[PDB]
């Protein structure tokens, strides 16, 4: 499915992402 | 301040660029944190976390232990914006749909989101009472607004939610007193020299996921300072008692 894809691909960036601004905020 | 993702799931294209935007605002390195992570082929897959389910065996502070797990483990939401769009006005029915997607697409959450979560995996627990709990409170002239999901077993409170601080969300329901819950967050934000201000508590909510009905977000609003150390635990307890002849 494209928008399962899409999705898939978001959810890694977002996960990605967020390890490097949790890392920021403490 | 933050973005509300407001198109659904996968995030548009207008929203997602809007994000990577904030991000190179607010972060030193900017532009590299995107540059390394958009596109990249190589970036870690996560687990989609295991919704909890429970034996009838299972006594209910464990079942809360497990839920607050679950909520841990979709992670503080970092990013600067909110992937789901929480109408608080909405009939339980529509927030507890969003519940359910929010459990199949597992993405990081803060504070509302998770009591949305709680609600939504405790239905299963009757002999469990619900009320949302909001705090807000004052540090370095700003004003922080913060929300948890109270609890309610055999008598003793406790709390459920998502903070970025350990001891600003998961209570065990050991509390004896609605009162003594309360003071404990009060306390909890005095070391980290913030001023508590208001706590709103709402009432008690439905277990019947098809429910129409809205939460009550503010039915009680507790002015901390104005009231004072004794009136202050008398309307708490007061709300407490509501609560529970209300059942
Ligand atoms: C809930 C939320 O995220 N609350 C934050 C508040 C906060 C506390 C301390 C610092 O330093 C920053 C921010 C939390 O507890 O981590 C909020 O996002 C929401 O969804 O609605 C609140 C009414
Ligand atoms: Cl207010």
């Amino acid at each position: 499915s494209a928008q399962q894809e899409l999705k898939q691909r978001q959810r890694a960036e977002i996960y990605a992402l967020n390890r490097v601004m949790t890392e920021l905020e403490q | 301040p933050f973005f509300v993702n407001r198109g659904g799931l996968p995030v548009d294209e207008a929203t997602w660029e809007r994000m990577w935007k904030h991000v190179a605002k607010i972060h030193p390195d900017g532009e590299k944190v995107a540059q390394r992570i958009r596109g990249a082929t190589d970036l870690p897959k996560i687990p989609i976390p295991s919704v909890p389910t429970f034996q009838p065996s299972t006594p209910v502070p464990e079942r809360l232990e497990a839920v607050q797990r679950y909520i841990r483990e979709l992670q503080y939401n970092h990013t600067g914006t909110q992937f789901f769009e929480i109408k608080k006005s909405r009939p339980l029915t529509g927030l507890m749909d969003l519940a359910k997607e929010m459990t199949k697409e597992a993405l990081p959450i803060k504070c509302l989101e998770a009591v949305i979560l709680g609600i939504y995996l405790t239905n299963s627990m009757p002999t469990l009472e619900r009320f949302p709990i909001s705090f807000k409170t004052y540090f370095s002239g700003n004003y922080f607004r913060h929300i948890v999901l109270g609890v309610n077993f055999a008598g003793r409170y406790g709390a459920l939610g998502m903070s970025r601080r350990e001891d600003l969300m998961y209570k065990p329901p050991a509390f004896r007193t609605l009162s003594e819950l309360v003071l404990d967050f009060e306390a909890a934000y005095g070391r980290c020299w913030h001023v508590l201000k208001k706590v709103k508590l709402g009432q008690s909510v439905s277990h019947d996921p098809h429910s129409v009905e809205q939460i009550e977000w503010k039915h009680s609003v507790l002015d901390v300072e104005r009231l004072g150390r004794d009136d202050f635990r008398k309307e708490l307890e007061r709300h407490a008692r509501d609560m529970r002849l209300k059942i």
